[PDB]
RNA sequence: GUGAAGAGGGAAACAACCCAGACCGCCAGCUAAGGUCCCAAAGUCAUGGUUAAGUGGGAAACGAUGUGGGAAGGCCCAGACAGCCAGGAUGUUGGCUUAGAAGCAGCCAUCAUUUAAAGAAAGCGUAAUAGCUCACUGGUCGAGUCGGCCUGCGCGGAAGA
RNA sequence: CGAUGUCGGCUCAUCACAUCCUGGGGCUGAAGUAGGUCCCAAGGGUAUGGCUGUUCGCCAUUUAAAGUGGUACGCGAGCUGGGUUUAGAACGUCGUGAGACAGUUCGGUCCCUAUCUGCCGUGGGCGCUGGAGAACUGAGGGGGGCUGCUCCUAGUACGAGA
RNA sequence: UGCUGAAAGCAUCUAAGCACGAAACUUGCCCCGAGAUGAGUUCUCCCUGACCCUUUAAGGGUCCUGAAGGAACGUUGAAGA
């Protein structure tokens, strides 16, 4: 349960250490962001000697909600905190080099392979 | 199709025809110039 | 008008009734029955048909000369029959036909079956080509459109179903 | 085709061997048995009349007694009809069983929904609320406006308001069919269904098939 | 002139519009404006026409083989108009602004042979060419047909809470 | 003028079609994707934030779209009171002055227990003809009607290629 | 968008006739619904004793019987101001 203004972390080394999410994507009038859905994000405040300045718009994808997600057995999988990994605008691409912390499967859309390749954890 | 509330033989190979109380023009040559108000 | 005024011989062979203003009419095809406008007197006139139009209508004579068009068109369908030829073009273009039941591939996603209906005949000499014959002129000329209207002849390469004497007009893209 | 009178008992779920848990309402359908049979001469339309469960003996009315002696049925707890497809047929006395749904998929279940009483807008029709602070006085949760002014110079009917909600008949369509047991008369369904638990349902095949 | 300071009838309702100026009573008659299929008093009245549009029962410039009437005019069984198997050529790839305009951008004439018959050129289409039609001319059926003016009544133009 | 509270915001809407999206078509200087223009169509849908009291507008990022208007420029006996528009005070400017200024700033009481119509719910009475208990037919009325992306068709048709 | 087709020898979707054709319209889906005074249909249940009076009428009065069922009261409810 991501929505706008909501802090995150970054799970990636790319240099950020704190984003604000500025827009839900996907739909209009979305409310908040599941386990795995792209959102907008900005920069607030990241390593000088990194890739990725303040200030700056660029797109991310959740992998730890502390809401948690929900298994189709009935049981959920929750975090003490909210992660994301961050994308290029253009092509989704994950520009971190590796990601720390567990990753849930829910990811694995034919698409998110590098983040679960990257992932210590599932 | 030109909706306009004046229709003439714009070509040679132009008919006039009423069709449902509306007139139009029937061209067999080229399609731009059929028009339906008349 | 002009037209009605010019009785049609009816060949030997063919049966004519008149049954008050219905008509039915028995060559070597099949019996055709259509209902005639009231407007319009016929007799037997033995050897031909003539039409008048009764007193009381102002367009009795334009009735006349469609009935007349209309007599005529059935008598040369049962005494010989109407056809039309279909042409398709366009690579990959099917027109096989099985039984009563006509089966095209016009590039679409799914096959295109079209149920003929009574009386109508559909021969395929060739994959492109199909000939259609029938007793009357009306249900070929609407069975043709069907047809036709399945995937519209388009002016850049000609390609669709198309008639076998039409001019299908080509234009070219003029930049790009 | 027709329909069949169940309970609605609690709910539950099914444990699959793949791991995914399918959440089931279960209902009580016992057998069914059939009290009047209509036709098109004498009524102008065909349904059976069945009835279900069991009455006290004491407690059935005259009328009502001798309506269910004549069709020669064990007095039960109300009777609710169905109509026919045309393509079955039915007589007086016969008892229908829940096994007629071994055979189908999704089903239809209607049921009195529970009754909330004299309910707001904000929960009727899910009005939003005004602001709880910034001087608002007296108007948390109040509808607002109702009507526009003079030109109309009235409320226009079917307007959303305060009133009495649920404990009306409510259908939830096309519900997957999970499981049928014929000797114990049970029929689990996926999903939730209408009502409180104990309340009379009614469950036919899914029309929007 | 009316209202104001005038009721009554008519225009659905509507001081100022039309008819008409209430002294009172009558379960008497004749009329005005306006009306006479039913609501709703009185012609489903008579004779000759128009309209196909629900026009009548909102609206223009303008558009159109809608339909009725009138005055004419051209061509017509030495056979018209529309159709049908036919013909439509030769220099004139022009001198001219030679970049190619050749009839299809214009300076320009707007010549001339075969002739039942054809122009140094009207349309579509090419850089120009080419090409396809029509001007015009033969033969069959074959009788009316063609283009304007005056207007009667209609149609389109004509979308709002 | 013996009083019809006049800008914005919130809540709640309803109608028109001169249609923003979705739907059906004609023409295209329409190869295809994507467009341009016109015709038919009102069933449903038709953003969130920063700045400002603002409507508007600019800007940031979304969506299939973020439609144009009417309804006392809809809606204060439903809410707020930021702007404007009482009394305090100050600045600039005008006036000798009191004071004034669609000049600008700081501060500044929003009453009503619903009789009638209307609307949302829920009952009593009588009727429907001997009375009573049930189950229905259905005139009629209302609710709902939105849509993105991915894959297959197929990398096919089209296209010199892209 | 058409097929056939005369008026107008041709042509023409239209004048006669016959085809397709949209989230619009009617239905299909769900809910209310016989106060639908046009008050509907079906099934079942209950009542089939006597006297008198007059301005002898779908009239009024008295005695005995009052059934089906309903209401009331009580215990109450995932029903409800």
């Amino acid at each position: 349960m991501i929505q706008e203004q909501t802090m995150l972390n970054v799970a990636d080394n790319s240099g950020a250490r704190r984003v604000m999410c500025i827009k839900v994507l996907g739909g209009s009038h979305r409310r908040y962001a599941g386990v795995g859905d792209i959102i907008k994000i900005t920069i607030k405040e990241a390593i000088p000697r990194g890739k990725v300045k303040k200030g700056d718009v660029l797109k991310a994808v959740v992998v730890r909600t502390k809401k948690g997600v929900r298994r189709p057995d009935g049981s959920v999988i929750r975090f003490d905190g909210n992660a994301c990994v961050l994308l290029n605008n253009n092509s989704e691409q994950p520009i971190g080099t590796r990601i720390f912390g567990p990753v849930t499967r829910e990811l694995r859309s034919e698409k998110f392979m590098k983040i679960i390749s990257l992932a210590p954890e599932v | 199709m030109k909706v306009r509330a004046s229709v003439k033989k714009l070509c040679r190979n132009c008919k006039i025809v009423k069709r449902d109380g509306v007139i139009r023009v029937i061209c067999s040559a080229e399609p731009k110039h059929k028009q339906r108000q008349g | 008008s002009r037209v009605a005024k010019a009785p049609v011989v009816v060949p030997a062979g063919v049966d004519v009734k008149i049954n008050g203003q219905v008509i039915t009419i028995k060559g070597k095809n099949g019996e055709l029955t259509r209902t005639l406008n009231d407007a319009v007197e016929v007799k037997h006139a033995d050897n031909t048909l003539t039409f008048g139009p009764r007193d009381g209508y102002a367009d009795g004579w334009a009735q006349a000369g469609t009935a007349r068009a209309l007599l005529n068109s059935m008598v040369i369908g049962v005494t010989e029959g109407f056809t039309k030829k279909l042409q398709l073009v366009g690579v990959g273009y099917r027109a096989a036909v099985k039984g009563n039941v006509i089966n095209l591939s016009l590039g679409f996603s799914h096959p295109v079956d079209h149920q003929l209906p009574a009386g109508i005949t559909a021969e395929c000499p060739t994959q492109t080509e199909i000939v259609l014959k029938g007793a009357d002129k009306q249900v070929i000329g609407q069975v043709a459109a069907d047809l036709r209207a399945y995937r519209r002849p388009e002016p850049y390469k000609g390609k669709g179903v198309r008639y076998a004497d039409e001019v299908v007009r080509t234009k070219e893209a003029k930049k790009k | 085709m027709i329909g069949l009178v169940g309970k609605k008992v609690g709910m539950t779920r099914i444990f699959t061997e793949d791991g995914v848990s399918i959440p089931v309402t279960v209902i009580e359908v016992e057998a069914n048995r059939v009290t009047q049979v209509k036709d098109l001469a004498n009524d102008g339309y065909r349904a059976i009349q069945v009835t279900t469960g069991a009455k006290k003996a004491n407690r059935v009315t005259k009328p009502e007694a001798g309506h269910f002696a004549k069709a020669g049925v064990e007095a039960g707890r109300g009777l609710w009809e169905f109509r026919l497809a045309e393509g079955e047929e039915f007589t007086v006395g016969q008892s229908i069983s829940v096994e007629l749904f071994a055979d189908v998929k999704k089903v239809d279940v209607t049921g009195t929904s529970k009754g909330k009483g004299f309910a707001g807008t904000v929960k009727r029709w899910n009005f939003r609320t005004q602001d709880a602070t910034h001087g608002n006085s007296l108007s948390h949760r109040v509808p607002g406006s109702i009507g526009q002014n003079q030109t109309p110079g009235k409320v226009f009917k079917g307007k959303k308001m305060a009133g009495q909600m649920g404990n009306e008949r409510v259908t939830v369509q096309s519900l997957d069919v999970v499981r049928v047991d014929a000797e114990r008369n049970l029929l689990l369904v996926k999903g939730a269904v209408p009502g409180a638990t104990g309340s009379d349902l009614i469950v036919k095949p899914a029309v929007k098939a």
